[PDB]
């Protein structure tokens, strides 16, 4: 007999992106100096999302 | 058995062909170059901060 | 035995390189 066998598999997800300073702080100006005292920590969460 | 010399030739061909597109300034080990940026950014964070 | 059976034939003795001289049993 001949049969015909489906397998289905995953390829991707979807690409999603935050702005750090949005969901922090959002448009606070004392928010954002404050957050500047912890260094680089917004533009490294940027990149790994990357 | 019938076409060995041509056979060489082409192989010997090749081989130098692999050597010159390796000199030409290629970006083929862009994989290798990459782990080596990786570390050295991670560990230059962790100097940074 | 070396005959017909296990052996093909291409060709002449002229452009193989190391060919040797020997002969091939037939079983008639
Ligand atoms: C093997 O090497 C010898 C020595 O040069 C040469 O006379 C002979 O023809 C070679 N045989 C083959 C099959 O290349
Ligand atoms: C095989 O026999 C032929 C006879 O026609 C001869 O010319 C040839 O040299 C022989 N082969 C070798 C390796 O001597």
């Amino acid at each position: 007999s001949i049969s015909i066998t489906t397998e289905v598999m995953p390829v991707s997800m979807a690409k999603t992106s935050v702005d750090c300073n949005m969901y922090i702080c959002g448009d606070s100006t004392e928010c954002a100096n404050l957050l500047l005292q912890y260094g680089s920590f917004c533009t490294q969460l940027n990149r790994a999302l990357s | 058995y019938e076409n060995q010399k041509q056979i060489a030739n082409q192989f010997n061909k090749a081989i130098s062909q692999i050597q010159e597109s390796l000199t030409t300034t290629s970006t083929a080990l862009g994989k290798l170059q990459d782990v080596v940026n990786q570390n050295a950014q991670a560990l230059n964070t962790l100097v940074k901060q | 035995i070396i005959t017909t059976d296990n052996t093909f034939v291409s060709g002449n003795c002229d452009v193989v390189i190391g060919i040797i001289n020997n002969t091939v049993y037939d079983p008639l």
